[PDB]
């Protein structure tokens, strides 16, 4: 539209005047450069930077200018083909055309082209392309885009005859090494170079992106999720999550148990901030509990105001009894269950995270049929999730 | 830095240390002229080289259609017609002081405000 | 000025000796090592202010539990050395020492740089080894960085198990050169695996197994 | 491209010849102490001697340039920094024809040295094809339009449109042009359309297309379907 | 740096001034070689001042050069600590004088025990590149830069804590490491090289790792851990680093056809 | 917008003094003597003859069928008369050079004792240059020396 | 001055059908007349005609 045109006119027409203080000012010798650059790269990245801004900015008015009933949009917003450099070039302003990542240098002397004046650092006479492909573009600035697409087009074929090269070398590098009858990763003329495949085991068609809840959250909401109190009234039991939550208050035994599990995790969130001392909790492992959980209380009909039939040896001992069917290695001996429970270590966690007797009580609800259940999948699919000996 | 050179051999007159009266020399070791010392100054390496920034200036250099236009005074003769340039130093730590190059008594004046 | 520079670096350089030799199996308690410079000057130092080197020349008893798993280890002798080039003498003293002492390894830590004929006068005593370590390259503790594991020096009864259990040759595991800073820092020789234990991110705990050229 | 041509080299010693008549010194006889603002002449890198008067010399070379009595190919430069006046006449440079442009007019300001009366009787020979004989050789002989290569166009200064950047002084829909604070505009271009070669001439529009695909046109327009010849 | 002297600046300058090469020649505007034979008396009326203060046999020839002011305050120096360095370097051969930082043009003289110039002349190279004034060899342009680090806040979750971190110019690794000022038990080099040499085989096996990982999280893609995981273990399983190359499996047997 | 082709239609319907004479000397002492120039290079304005003092002298210092190149005249005479002069007494020495570039065109106007002049058509050009003013030299001794 | 630019297409000489066949030409011709010349040696010192 006419308003969205001027708009852009005066966006642009702002940045030149700042392009000509700064060059002004670096005319009158008034700005020092900081440190690392001299004062004409200072200068460049200034002018490159204002440019780009005035682009960018001229490209989200054009953008926003457009409604829904032109077809670029539903394209783009499909996610089909087009973007918003492409709308940003030919409906607002096309932008500053660079050579090797700097300005058009001076091919003549102290000057680009035979048409303009020496030693002129304006920005249209540098490169900037103000006009847009709607338009038409003019010689000075034709001229260098045409330099630019040659330059991408030289930049792409020795990408591309380069790539071939170290393609030949990686495929000739890496031939000879598969794993064999015994998960672990050695070449033809037995020289191991991983004792485990991936260091866990796992094919890389079985593997998503997974949350740790161990280490997710703060300090009250750790301790306000990972305890369930019998004897104590700071982190009660909410008896009407269970059938027999007026039993279950007042048992010692199972308080205990509620000790071991709750120190068991907390020595897991020790682990983990030794391991990953980013913060991160994305990371990817086997086996999809949310689906197994989501497809369970959509099988057994587990909807929300049900008290569940489980308890908290049932859960606990449930639990401690399936990180033991957990296995990789079909070894007796102890170099072989020191390497399975140091690769079953990470895992055993996530599953004591996301398996908490306050997390299936109290959110989920599930029953008997509907926690075996979930037992018995993350167990096949943990060994469905292995991989298999003889792959390249 | 700026030596003579010697009557008819005309090669340079290298330093010589005169030990009975104490004081500089300068010689030709091909013949025997020795004359006497104006300064005790002989060598001036001078590192940092700011010179060679405005080379190049001619009589003609009003003349140049390549060259742009201005119409910044000058603070002599007051004339508002001048051509500008940059420095002739061509390096990397070279600064973009214009250098503005009045067209009528030949004032070379530049434009810096910081130091002048 | 240089002085307590020096001070300071040959403090923080012997600290390094005795996290060292600790790391070894050597029976040094965690105050011993946890001293602080003023007691190291209040001890090493003259009335002056320049250390003595030859005072700080001490000797490492092997801990219980290092007799129990190496039966064959034996007690280590460490000696400075005051003179910025270390001559043949110095060296022969040392090695002489050792051999009156009879001690099963020894370490000799130089300022600058020892003569060849010293270097070429190591190998003289089978089976016991001189480790010449130097002061500038000891000012740090490489096994406190976060890009080093932890490392264990095996046995014979585990390393035949290892290669019992997984079935190699001793050509069949990763190789690792002695001139390893990290060799050097254990005193490893030909033929003894090392285990070591890294923290990965897709398992938590991996371990490996390494011997030496 | 459109309008470039290679040279095919001339004689460079009646120029040598022509310049010892109005006082060019030769080099054996140069003292840099007796004469340090003398301008070096140069003739195919050959440094034949000095003179002490570039501007009058430069201009008749330049008058007698444009009459034709010079091949037209033959490049001359005149370096002012470098105090030089190089001379190249020999074969194998790729020139092409700009238009000149001169100051001093009956106007006021600057205007081309071409007119609409030329244009006229150029026009009339080409219809009438009675006629005139008024072709692009007359057109060149009279001092109308000027070879350049790309070692004297680093000592000129081009204007694209004639009727916009030549006199002194809008609708969104055109693009945005330069300004004319440039006056020295010693030449102009013919046409910016003469840029582009043979292939890209075809395409309709290029402007308003992105460069690689005049590219990929100009590669495709060698090998798609026709008439080539009737015979 | 150290989380204790974290989020400081002029920590940050200290460091910096301490490992960051600078010369002689850096400071250096000019020089001049002057005719003096008598050592005490000199015939510049302006250096008289000097004369006069920094006195209270010797070679005729005169050697003298001045220091940028803007140089002595960028790369902090003092005239003073300079002659030290002048005087500890050449020993007694060679006699000193330096200006004071009050002076406003900073002056510097120097005389020894055929022609004496050609000698002088010597000892200028010797002196603008064979001194350095402070600092480590091969390193240069150190730039400070506010880096967010996540550390674990007391709250339970991770917290964003800028702190000034060092890029540097220029690599030398075990110089820098026994600085006192920094972590010794923190720190990276672009080249894996160097880190294997240093730090040893482990360190150099994480470092290459990272080094792929950041061309590939460079080109905005995504791949496996276990890919990567394997190409870095095979490089290096030989020990030491292994080249990619017909020099680096075609000269270990593996068949001669392979 | 359109391209207008119909410009046939449009075109087809559109259209105090002292004068003192000069001569020539005869061709007889032209043929008898050659005039040369002299030109010194020895930097020193004066340097006339009689300081040059006397006796002042300047002297000029089986196969069977085969294939010969070939060569012209002026070129050949020239080739042939590699021996440069020298001025001495019996002490100062002057060793001259051909000139070749400045012949073209030079006419000597020499003054006699009366206004007139006479001009005589220079035939070559010579540079002298003083020679062994220092007097040292060395050969295998520089070649050594240099080797230092 | 900066150092002397070599991609300045005014600096650069192209060749047609002219130069190409000077050359070639200059060659052919000259090794035409080396071989007369060799069948004239060979004439004179044979003997015949
Ligand atoms: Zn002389
Ligand atoms: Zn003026």
């Amino acid at each position: 539209d006419g308003p969205t045109m001027r708009e852009i006119t005066e966006t642009i027409a702002e940045a030149k005047k700042k392009v000509l203080d700064v060059t002004k000012e670096a005319q009158a010798n008034l700005l020092t450069a900081k440190h690392g650059m001299t004062l004409r790269e200072s200068f460049e990245d200034n002018v490159v930077r204002f440019l780009n801004e005035a682009r960018d900015k001229a490209g989200r008015l054009a953008e926003v200018n457009l409604k829904d009933l032109n077809n670029v949009k539903q394209m783009v917003m499909a996610g089909s083909k087009g973007s918003f450099i492409n709308i940003a070039q030919m409906s607002a302003c096309v932008g500053q055309q660079s050579v090797e990542g700097k300005r058009i240098a001076f091919g003549f002397v102290d000057r680009t082209l035979p048409h303009f004046s020496k030693d002129d650092y304006s920005p249209e006479s540098k490169g900037f392309v103000e006009n847009s492909y709607l338009r038409g573009l003019t010689p000075q600035e034709f001229f260098f885009h045409a330099m630019g697409g040659r330059e991408g087009l030289i930049d792409t074929a020795v990408k591309t005859a380069e790539t071939g090269y170290i393609q030949r070398r990686l495929v000739k590098a890496l031939e000879d090494i598969m794993v064999h009858y015994d998960n672990t990763t050695r070449n033809s003329l037995g020289n191991v170079i991983q004792f485990i495949y991936g260091e866990d085991g796992m094919d890389a068609a079985h593997i998503e992106k997974q949350s740790l809840d161990t280490i997710g959250g703060s300090d009250a909401a750790f301790e306000k999720r990972y305890r369930v109190d019998l004897l104590n009234t700071d982190h009660t039991l909410d008896p009407s999550l269970l059938e027999s939550g007026s039993e279950i208050l007042g048992d010692l035994k199972l308080q205990v148990l509620l000790d071991e599990e709750y120190k068991q995790l907390v020595k897991d969130r020790k682990f983990l901030r030794e391991v990953f001392v980013d913060g991160e909790a994305n990371w990817p492992l086997p086996v999809n509990i949310r689906r197994i959980i989501q497809n369970a209380q959509q099988t057994f009909h587990i909807d929300h105001t049900k008290p569940s039939d489980l308890t908290i040896k049932d859960i606990v001992l449930g639990v401690k009894d399936l990180q033991e069917n957990l296995l990789v290695l079909r070894g007796k001996n102890e170099i072989i269950q020191n390497a399975q429970r140091d690769a079953v270590t990470l895992f055993c966690c996530l599953l004591r995270s996301r398996l908490a007797t306050r997390r299936v009580l109290q959110e989920y609800r599930l029953t008997k049929q509907a926690f075996d259940w979930v037992l018995s999948n993350i167990e096949a699919q943990f060994l469905r999730s292995v991989v298999h000996p003889g792959e390249m | 830095t700026t030596f003579r050179f010697c009557r008819d051999c005309n090669n340079m007159l290298y330093p010589r240390e005169d030990k009975e009266n104490n004081r500089l020399l300068f010689e030709c070791r091909t013949c025997s002229y020795v004359e006497e010392a104006g300064s005790p100054l002989v060598y001036r390496h001078e590192l940092i080289t700011n010179i060679g920034e405005t080379a190049g200036v001619v009589q003609d250099i009003g003349s140049d259609p390549t060259l742009p236009r201005s119409d910044r005074e000058c603070p002599k003769c007051h004339s508002r017609e001048n051509v500008f340039f940059q420095s002739q130093q061509r390096r990397k730590d070279t600064s973009m002081v214009l250098f503005f190059v009045c067209l009528s008594c030949s004032h070379i004046f530049t434009s810096d405000q910081k130091n002048k | 000025q240089e002085n307590e520079r020096n001070i300071s670096r040959l403090w923080r350089a012997f600290r390094t000796v005795k996290e060292m030799v600790k790391d070894r199996g050597y029976f040094i308690t965690q105050e011993e090592v946890e001293l602080p410079l003023e007691d190291f000057k209040a001890k090493y130092c003259d009335s002056m202010g320049r250390p003595q080197r030859k005072m700080m020349s001490f000797q490492a008893n092997p801990t219980e539990e290092s007799i129990s798993k190496f039966p064959d280890m034996g007690s280590l002798w460490v000696e400075f050395c005051d003179e910025p080039s270390v001559g043949v003498k110095t060296m022969k003293t040392f090695v002489i020492h050792i051999q009156e002492k009879n001690f099963q390894t020894g370490i000799f830590v130089y300022q600058n740089n020892i003569t060849p004929s010293a270097m070429k006068l190591v190998p003289s005593i089978p089976p016991a080894t001189i480790e010449t370590f130097n002061e500038a390259a000891l000012v740090v503790n490489i096994t406190h960085h976060e890009l080093v594991p932890k490392h264990i020096r095996l046995s014979s009864d585990e390393k035949r198990e290892l290669l019992k259990r997984y079935r190699l040759k001793e050509s069949q595991l990763p190789r690792i050169q002695r001139a390893d800073p990290v060799a050097l820092y254990l005193g490893l020789k030909r033929g003894e695996v090392v285990k070591i234990i890294r923290k990965s991110e897709t398992s938590g705990r991996y371990a490996s197994y390494r011997i030496c050229m | 491209s459109l309008m470039s041509c290679i040279s095919v080299g001339t004689d460079p010693m009646p120029i040598i010849t022509f310049l010892s008549e109005w006082g060019m010194e030769p080099l054996e006889d140069y003292v840099p102490h007796q004469s340090p603002d003398a301008t070096r002449v140069f003739v195919n890198g050959v440094w034949h001697g000095v003179h002490r008067n570039p501007a009058r010399l430069m201009e008749t070379l330049r008058t007698l340039r444009r009459k034709g009595d010079i091949n037209p190919e033959v490049s001359m430069i005149r370096d002012i920094r470098e105090k030089e006046l190089k001379i190249f006449t020999d074969a194998g440079r790729v020139y092409r024809p700009l238009f000149i442009v001169e100051d001093d007019e009956s106007l006021g300001h600057k205007e081309l040295k071409v007119r609409k009366g030329h244009i006229a009787k150029l026009m009339a020979t080409e219809y009438q094809d009675d006629v005139e004989e008024y072709t692009w050789s007359s057109l060149l002989n009279e001092g109308l339009v000027e070879y350049i290569d790309a070692e004297e166009e680093e000592s000129i200064l081009i204007a694209m449109q004639p009727e916009d950047l030549e006199p002194a002084e809008v609708d969104p829909a055109k693009r945005i042009r330069v300004s004319h604070h440039a006056t020295t505009f010693t030449h102009c271009e013919i046409h910016p359309s003469m840029i582009l070669g043979v292939a890209a001439s075809i395409i309709p529009f290029p402007d308003h297309n992105q460069s690689p695909r005049n590219t990929y046109q100009s590669a495709m327009g060698k090998q798609a379907m026709g008439v080539f010849l009737t015979n | 740096l150290e989380p204790g002297h974290a989020a400081d600046q002029e920590q940050a300058k200290l460091i910096r001034s301490a490992i960051e090469h600078t010369t002689l020649k850096s400071v250096t505007i000019a020089s001049e070689i002057y005719y003096d034979p008598d050592p005490r008396s000199t015939v510049i009326p302006e250096d008289e001042e000097i004369i006069q203060l920094h006195f209270s046999q010797q070679s005729p020839w005169l050697l003298r050069l001045e220091l940028d002011r803007a140089a002595m305050n960028d790369k902090d120096l003092t005239m003073g600590q300079v002659g030290e360095r002048i005087k500890q370097t050449f020993k007694n051969d060679l006699f000193v004088i330096w200006s004071e930082d009050n002076d406003e043009k900073l002056i510097i003289r120097c005389r020894v025990v055929a022609e004496e110039d050609h000698m002088l002349k010597k000892i200028e190279n010797t002196m603008l590149e064979n001194i350095t004034l402070r600092g480590v060899e091969n390193i240069e342009r150190v730039v400070m830069m506010k880096y967010d680090r996540k550390v674990p806040s007391p709250t339970g979750e991770y917290v964003k804590e800028p702190e000034w971190v060092l890029e540097t110019d220029g690599v030398n690794l075990s110089e820098v490491m026994t600085v006192p000022g920094i972590d010794p038990t923190r720190i990276y080099t672009n080249s894996f090289i160097d880190i294997m040499e240093v730090l040893g085989i482990e360190a150099g096996r994480a470092a290459l790792y990272k080094e792929v990982y950041n061309v590939i999280a460079s080109d905005g893609s995504y791949v496996n851990y276990r890919h990567m995981a394997l190409l870095v273990d095979v490089m290096t399983t030989q020990g030491g680093l292994t080249s990619v190359t017909r020099h680096g499996f075609n000269r270990s047997n593996t068949g001669a056809l392979m | 917008f359109i391209k207008r082709d119909r410009m046939r239609r449009n075109f087809l319907r559109m259209r105090e003094y002292n004068e003192f004479p000069l001569r020539a000397i005869p061709k007889e002492d032209l043929e008898n003597m050659r005039t040369h120039l002299l030109k010194f290079q020895s930097k020193k304005k004066i340097n006339p003859v009689t300081d040059f003092h006397l006796p002042v002298r300047l002297h000029r210092k089986r196969k069977t069928r085969q294939l010969k190149v070939l060569d012209e005249n002026a070129k050949k005479l020239r080739f042939e008369e590699f021996y440069p002069w020298v001025m001495e007494d019996f002490y100062n020495t002057w060793v001259g050079s051909y000139e070749a570039g400045n012949s073209d065109s030079y006419v000597l106007l020499s003054v006699e004792d009366d206004g007139s002049f006479t001009m005589i058509p220079a035939d070559k050009v010579y540079k002298f240059t003083a020679r062994n003013k220092y007097a040292t030299x060395x050969x295998x001794x520089x070649x050594x020396x240099x080797x230092x | 001055k900066d150092q002397d630019d070599r991609d300045h297409f005014g600096k650069k000489r192209l060749d047609l059908a002219g130069p190409l066949l000077a050359q070639l030409f200059k060659t052919l011709f000259k090794k035409l007349t080396k071989d007369i010349f060799r069948y004239m040696q060979r004439t004179v010192e044979e003997a015949h005609d």
